[PDB]
């Protein structure tokens, strides 16, 4: 019905039936009926292996249909959404035939174009998995890896092709997201077959018109006998087959009709069979390989031609090429067949290259014969060294990308140049620069995001979306970063509109990169420029702090986040025990000497900027592995300077021989608790004193707990090492402390509205929360959660006695304690992880041994949850905090490291929730049973204690039944419990709490 | 605490259970056999 149809009317496509009103008539059909009927089935097409070769027969016409001329804009957008609709569904083992056709077609990037790589592009996007996955993706069978060698001809083509062309908004814009998806989608570590490309110029199968020359005399005996071979290899053939050769012309014979031994052979038709032989040698001589002649001289042939096997590699090569002069000669003469029809097309006529296996076997077969039958008489060819290394897609990018860097370079000179002498907009070469600037750092950007654990993965930790980054790949990785960090360096002020994601792309050369490898053997050129640029940056960090006492536009906008994202990326993968080790640290001194002198000022920028230094600061410190807060101490440390060091090399590298005095600004960390705890003591404000809680606490909080395992506390498995005084000495006291003094700030600067770094105040407590000693709860805990509640309390209160009264001035005391009661939400969402961290610490041993002071915990916080339930604008209140200051990540962060009311559901009862039920009897299960019905009976806290002091009798027993006999066994068995609670008072106090606790958890769950 | 039972608390005499044994044993055609069929065709002349 339909196949039929478009083939017709390809048929009539033709230049002579363009304008035919019958084609016109069948176009308007076609569109109007068949195609959206096509596009209704392609759901239905799904699991169509078993008609592959149709299905790929619809899609090649149904492709040449929207290329093809006459007709409407409607009709070919019916045709192209068709397609994509089809294409959605269809799976790639029938699709490979029309990729490869819009891969060769595509080049133009122009006309029919556009929408064939859209298409690509979208079935890239659906099939990301399958292609760049080793295994094959889930219910689909592996990609072939000459589909993978098609798309790096596909990516190559059409990236040279971008750039040759004209800056076309449209054409960039809409080609992007092609290139980025191959790119993508084409493993990095994939090796193609040959690492070169074909630089040619319905395929156009050119022939070898090497039939005019005549083979040279030096082989043509061998090559009349090579011809006799392959006839003699027929009856071979046949005779292995038990078909000898047969004298008799007759059809019933499978073998040649007059085939005879070659005594009895006529040479008449030997020379008819002879001209082909004479064309593939011609074929093969044409080109830069020829067959050596170290043999001498030169119906069934004794030596097969084992064409199956492999062998050497450029003699494999010239082989295949060889069966490509095959295949061309053969399109070229189904192309004049084609021609001649003047419809359709020969899908056999498509490059040697992207084949169907079946006649690429065959002309395999041919070629390889040929080149065995060579073998077994000496016949070697004779006229790069390429490496799988080299050959990887990431290697030839990566020197696709440093030619491009040289060529970037050259560019901005000219920009400098010409924004110095006036304005020259028009520039020979602003081509290059909007290529840049819409694909280069876009394409980078995603690939390195595709591909950043591939490049972040080192020969020994095999890891990412290929193996491994090799080493030269690293290495050139690492100095691609410091090629796009000078590029940022130095005329920063242009590409303003660019520097967004050139300072992206930077962050991300910073991800995916092995330091180590570039510290150990690796290029010394690199680790210079990596290390001048330590120094650029700290000489930087110094006008800065001289200025504050453009690099305005460039350091604090994009060095700063750059560095700093280099450091915690060396900190989490502990580069910095090998790569900051030596010849960095000191450059780290320098910087943070820098910025302890800048924070004694109290300028407007720096008190402006000091978050961000202090968090780039701290993660240097986690990066760095020397002793900064431990002069003395230091030495003993193998990563310090002055154990590397002689003291004249000290001097010649400006060391001045003592950590005391080199790093004077910042004193040793035992008189700096000290001063912590005296401030903390005195109790101001971030107002007061900025530069403590911006400077020093990420300093104290980033040195204590990750130099804690290098302390004595941490067990030491090597004695020896251990017997010299460790790098550092702090204790679990020492964090204990510096965990009591960030909670006295905290328990300070609940008052004030302007504490709006709770933020960090909470991510920086939660590492130090970890090591938490089980005094802190009573101690600190307790007497601030209190006054959070009391707190609490008195704005409940507020809002009680707002609601009672109707009117206008009570709705603006309302929006008041609405203000108010955000405020107290920011504290709720900076108190609480810490809480969910120490319970989450503390359970085992509070359900293991109950705690009368948990237990008390427990009731305060529950009764913080119920004014929660109670106070509609709490939650709103909440809600609000929530969306404006962005806390609806930290909740998550917190919920899964420890909706937007989930945090005080999952702290507040969720957490002490087996602490609650722990203290309760199982007896007592009964009551609170009977008190949840009579609160659902809605009845207020006072009168169902009045219920449950009538009911005394209404709990069971544990010889009442067996199922509660082992849990009262098992509650009596508890080390903790004692028969005191058995008093009425307590089991009726007890069990309203508890009840009232499930009560409105349940009507949080359902109202 | 989560009101989950313990299993086989009320069992006095020790829970039976059972071992994937090894022994290579011959078993009838099972008729669903994905892959092998077994006809029965008798009473067919001149062949038994």
């Amino acid at each position: 019905g339909f196949l039929p149809d478009m083939r017709a009317a390809a048929s009539l496509d033709t230049a002579t039936f363009s304008t035919t009103e019958m084609a016109l008539a069948l176009n308007r059909y076609l569109c109007l009926a068949v195609l959206p009927l096509i596009t209704k089935c392609a759901p239905l097409f799904a699991g169509t292996e078993h008609r592959a070769i149709m299905v790929d027969s619809m899609l090649h016409t149904v492709y040449r249909l929207s290329r093809g001329r006459s007709l409407t804009k409607a009709q070919r957008d019916v045709i192209e959404d068709c397609l994509m609709a089809l294409c959605r569904y269809i799976r790639p083992s029938m699709l490979q035939h029309l990729l490869r056709r819009l891969v060769f077609d595509v080049p133009i990037l122009n006309e029919f174009a556009k929408m064939p790589l859209k298409l690509l592009t979208n079935h890239y996007e659906r099939c990301w998995k399958y292609y760049c996955l080793p295994t094959g993706w889930a219910n689909f069978g592996v990609t072939s890896e000459e589909e993978l060698h098609l798309t790096r001809k596909l990516f190559w083509g059409i990236f040279d092709s971008l750039a040759h062309k004209k800056y076309d908004q449209e054409l960039y814009r809409m080609a992007m997201p092609c290139l980025c998806a191959i790119a993508g989608a084409l493993p990095p570590d994939y090796v193609d077959a040959s690492y070169s490309s074909k630089a040619e110029k319905n395929f156009d199968p050119r022939p070898v018109e090497t039939l005019n020359v005549i083979i040279p005399e030096k082989l043509d005996s061998f090559i009349n006998k090579f011809a006799e071979y392959t006839h003699e290899k027929w009856a071979f053939d046949k005779i292995q087959n038990n078909w000898s050769y047969g004298e008799n012309v007759d059809e019933e014979l499978k073998t040649h009709p007059m085939l005879r031994p070659y005594k009895t052979f006529s040479e008449k038709d030997k020379e008819i069979y002879r001209w082909p032989i004479k064309e593939s040698l011609k074929a093969m001589i044409a080109w830069e390989w020829t067959i050596e002649k170290a043999r001498e001289g030169e119906y069934n042939p004794q030596p097969p031609d084992l064409s199956g096997v492999t062998l050497s590699r450029e003699l494999q090569a010239m082989a295949e090429q060889l069966a490509e002069n095959y295949h061309n000669t053969w399109g070229r003469k189904k192309k004049q067949e084609l021609e001649a029809k003047g419809g359709g097309t020969h899908p056999l006529l498509v490059p040697y290259d992207t084949l169907t296996a079946k006649e690429k076997a065959r002309d395999r077969e041919k070629a390889q014969e040929l080149l065995k039958f060579l073998q077994m008489n000496g016949y070697a060819v004779t006229r790069l060294d390429t490496s799988s290394i080299e050959k990887r897609f990431a290697f030839g990018f990566l020197q696709q990308l440093l030619r491009w860097m040289d060529i970037s370079q050259e560019f901005i000179a000219h920009l400098e140049a010409v924004v110095s002498s006036g304005r020259v907009e028009k520039s020979p070469h602003e081509q290059e620069i909007k290529f840049f600037a819409k694909i280069l750092l876009p394409l980078i950007n995603q690939y390195f995001t595709n591909h950043c654990l591939y490049f972040l993965s080192t020969p020994a930790k095999v890891l990412g979306s290929g193996g491994h980054a090799s080493n030269k790949e690293k290495e050139m990785i690492t100095s691609l970063f410091c090629k796009l960090a000078a590029l940022v360096r130095h005329r920063v002020s242009l590409f303003g509109t660019d520097a967004p994601a050139v300072v992206n792309c930077l962050h991300i050369l910073a991800r995916s990169l092995d330091a180590r490898t570039v510290m150990k053997s690796g290029p010394e050129i690199v680790k210079a420029g990596l290390r001048s640029f330590f120094e650029s940056a700290s000489e930087d960090i110094e006008k800065m702090v001289e200025n504050l006492r453009q690099n305005l536009t460039y350091t604090t906008v994009a060095l700063l986040p750059v560095l700093t994202t280099l450091f915690q990326h060396i900190a989490q993968h502990q580069f910095g025990d090998d790569v900051i080790l030596d010849d960095v640290q000191v450059s780290c001194y320098r910087t943070l000497c820098s910025i302890y002198s800048l924070g004694t000022t109290k300028n407007t920028y720096v008190e402006k900027l000091r978050p961000a230094l202090g968090e780039c600061l701290a993660r240097l410190a986690a990066a760095m592995p020397v002793a900064f807060l431990e002069p003395q101490l230091n030495e003993y440390n193998a990563c310090s300077v002055y154990t590397t060091k002689s003291p004249r090399e000290r001097a010649i590298l400006g060391l001045p021989n003592s950590v005391e005095e080199m790093c004077p600004d910042i004193p040793v960390l035992d008189r700096l608790m000290a001063d912590i705890g005296g401030l903390a003591e005195s109790g101001a404000r971030y107002t007061e004193m900025p530069h403590v809680i911006e400077i020093t606490l990420p300093m104290l909080c980033s040195y204590l707990p990750r130099w804690w395992e290098r302390g004595p506390e941490a067990p030491p498995p090597a004695l020896p090492a251990g017997a010299p005084p460790p790098c550092t000495a702090v204790t679990s006291d020492h964090l204990n402390s510096l965990l009591g003094n960030i909670l006295r700030i905290i328990v300070n600067n609940l008052g004030i509205d302007e504490a709006t770094w709770m933020k960090r105040l909470a991510v920086f407590a939660q590492p130090i929360v970890s090591r938490a000693r089980p005094e802190l709860l009573h101690s600190h805990f307790i007497p601030t959660i209190g006054r959070l509640r009391k707190r609490a309390g008195k704005v409940v209160a507020e809002e009680e006695q707002l609601r009672l009264e109707a009117k206008a001035e009570a709705e603006e005391g309302e929006l008041l304690v609405r203000d108010e009661f955000s405020v107290l939400c920011r504290d709720l969402y900076a108190l609480y992880p810490l809480l969910i961290r120490y319970v989450d610490n503390n359970r085992a041993h509070w359900l293991t041994e109950p705690n009368a002071n948990a237990e008390e915990l427990f009731r305060m916080v529950g009764e913080i949850f119920i004014y929660w339930s109670k106070s509609h604008n709490f939650k709103r209140e909440e809600q609000n905090f929530v969306v404006q200051n962005e806390i609806n990540n930290m909740s998550f962060l917190t919920a899964d490291s420890k909706s937007v009311q989930t945090s005080l559901i999952v702290a507040t009862l969720k957490k002490m929730l087996p602490i609650g039920l722990n203290m309760c009897a199982p007896t007592d299960q009964d009551l609170i049973m009977l008190a949840k019905t009579r609160y659902a009976l809605k009845d207020t806290d006072e009168e169902v204690r009045e219920f449950l002091q009538n009911n005394l009798h209404l709990q069971g027993k544990v010889e009442g039944s067996p199922s509660l006999r082992w849990q009262m066994a098992l509650y009596r068995g508890l080390p903790g419990r004692e028969e005191d609670a058995d008093d009425p008072e307590k089991i009726v106090r007890r069990v309203q709490e508890v009840s009232a606790v499930l009560y409105h958890l349940e009507q949080t769950e359902h109202p | 605490q989560e009101g989950f039972e313990p299993f086989a608390i009320n069992m006095q005499r020790p829970v039976t259970t059972w071992f994937s044994k090894s022994l290579p044993q011959f078993e009838p055609v099972p008729p669903e056999h994905p892959h092998y069929e077994v006809a029965r065709m008798d009473g067919t002349v001149d062949t038994p």
